[PDB]
């Protein structure tokens, strides 16, 4: 299948309380596989999926030193950004980093990503050409000129075309079925009378992977878009996801309603009813 | 500066069955900044053994966290999630409903 | 595996 790897960094300043907190998480598709927290008793990269545990001690040692260095770099970036924006040295600010690679079924790079947000606003991003930057404002143009002079885009491109693609391929070979084969939803319909005249039909999708899914209610095979309550897809906590869709219907008309489930893990789209 | 109000969902990992071990989840998402307080409550009292997922975020930079605890649901025990964030003028309390 | 850090902003 097509796959992605992403690293997500969050640095949060706390002036007067010490160095910023740095947290990193790594994902392959929708599976978190590593974390690092600068505030841990002994900070180090830690496994968060079983298939990464087989990586040897040199892996964990290299990555731990990288996060420690990146925490110090983000601390410098936070100091520079509050200077660029002429902000108070007393206040807490956020620097977020998001990078990684999208690959096709043959494992070739489809797209590289390397971008940043300051206090929840887009700041600077490596363009799809992996050679040029988009800066949000004159502060980000200071960073852009610094990074153009330092040939940062070249160093980012080398990672995204090399280590990112090559390590994602390795994780997929080690992850095997956990990463390659979708886990279809377990589905059921529940019925909740509101009154003698109205009832709720709720269509459940549980334990599915990956998170992408479509749930629709139909009346006589027509989508009930404007009348469906749909909850945001949510983690079960065991690496699988949940979703439900609900419709309020006239009591005794339940038989006209079908729930339609589309998920990559299903042999074919499911039609469910209250039964 | 960007401030985004958290979305909250409270739910069990598995369909609830009285007397059967489960996980109580409180999923907080769509928020900024990341500073947030989430407690799970049993009959109004703070549950002590509560873990959370590692801080991550969505493509719009908004944060999400899952808070969770092992629990055995009963008929009478009431569960809730209480959230404090800079965007909320008071704590937001969402009750667990086994049917949602 | 993560990218080696490079220059500050």
């Amino acid at each position: 299948g097509s796959h992605s790897m992403r690293y997500f960094y969050t640095s949060v300043s706390r002036p007067g309380r010490g160095e910023p907190r740095f947290i990193s998480v790594g994902y392959v598709d929708d599976t978190q596989f590593v974390r690092f927290d600068s505030d841990a008793a002994s900070p180090r990269e830690e496994p968060r999926a079983p298939w990464i545990e087989q990586e040897g001690p040199e892996y964990w040692d290299r990555n731990t030193q990288i996060y420690k260095a990146q925490a110090q770099t983000d601390r410098e970036s936070l100091r520079n950004l509050r200077g660029y924006y002429n902000q108070s040295e007393a206040g807490s600010h956020t620097l977020q980093s998001m990078y990684g690679c999208d690959v096709g079924p043959d494992g070739r790079l489809l797209r590289g990503h390397d971008q940043y947000a300051y206090d929840g606003k887009d700041y600077i991003a490596l363009n799809e050409d992996l050679r040029s930057w988009t800066a949000a404002d004159t502060a980000a143009q200071i960073t852009q000129r610094k990074w153009e002079a330092a040939r940062e885009a070249e160093q980012r491109r080398a990672y995204l075309e090399g280590e990112c693609v090559e390590w994602l391929r390795r994780y997929l070979e080690n992850g095997k079925d956990k990463l390659e084969r979708a886990d279809p939803p377990k589905t059921h319909v529940t019925h909740h009378p509101i009154s003698d005249h109205e009832a709720t039909l709720r269509c459940w999708a549980l334990g599915f992977y990956p998170a992408e899914i479509t749930l629709t209610w139909q009346r006589d095979g027509e989508d009930q878009t404007q009348d469906t309550e749909l909850v945001e897809t949510r983690p079960a906590g065991d690496r699988t996801f949940q979703k439900w869709a609900a419709v309020v219907v006239p009591s005794g008309e339940e038989q006209r309603y079908t729930c339609h489930v589309q998920h990559e893990g299903l042999p074919k789209p499911l039609t469910l009813r209250w039964e | 500066m960007i401030q985004r109000t958290p979305k909250i969902q409270v739910y069990s990992r598995h369909p609830a069955e009285n007397g059967k071990s489960n996980f109580l989840n409180c999923y907080v998402s769509g928020f900024h900044p990341s500073d947030i307080e989430v407690d799970l409550l049993k009959n109004g009292e703070r549950i002590e053994k509560v873990e959370h997922s590692d801080l991550s975020f969505s493509k719009d930079w908004s944060f999400y966290l899952l808070y969770y605890t092992e629990f055995t649901p009963t008929e009478k025990d009431e569960y809730a999630c209480r959230v404090n964030h800079v965007t909320l003028s008071q704590p937001k309390i969402v009750k667990w409903d086994r049917d949602m | 595996e993560p990218r080696s850090p490079s220059h500050s902003m």
